């Protein structure tokens, strides 16, 4: 698979395992 | 940073969560 | 001075300091 | 991460850059 997390998936991906927490931006 | 560390290369759950917050 | 950098302020902040190396997201 | 770093507290320029690509 593609292991990259880039643009739209990094963002899903810090959704994911940031949770309560959030993220910038 | 993130994109060189997750974008560009390929990054942990461990280095990911410190992107959090 | 408010020298806190917050959401929009803080993505203008990175525009400038990052410059052609650009930043997430 | 950044935005505690720079929001919740104040960051240098240093550990700001630090957030780029």
């Amino acid at each position: 698979v593609n292991q990259h997390l880039c643009g739209s998936h990094l963002v899903e991906a810090l959704y994911l395992v940031c949770g309560e927490r959030g993220f910038f931006h | 940073g993130i994109v060189e560390q997750c974008c560009t290369s390929i990054c942990s759950l461990y280095q990911l969560e410190n992107y959090c917050n």
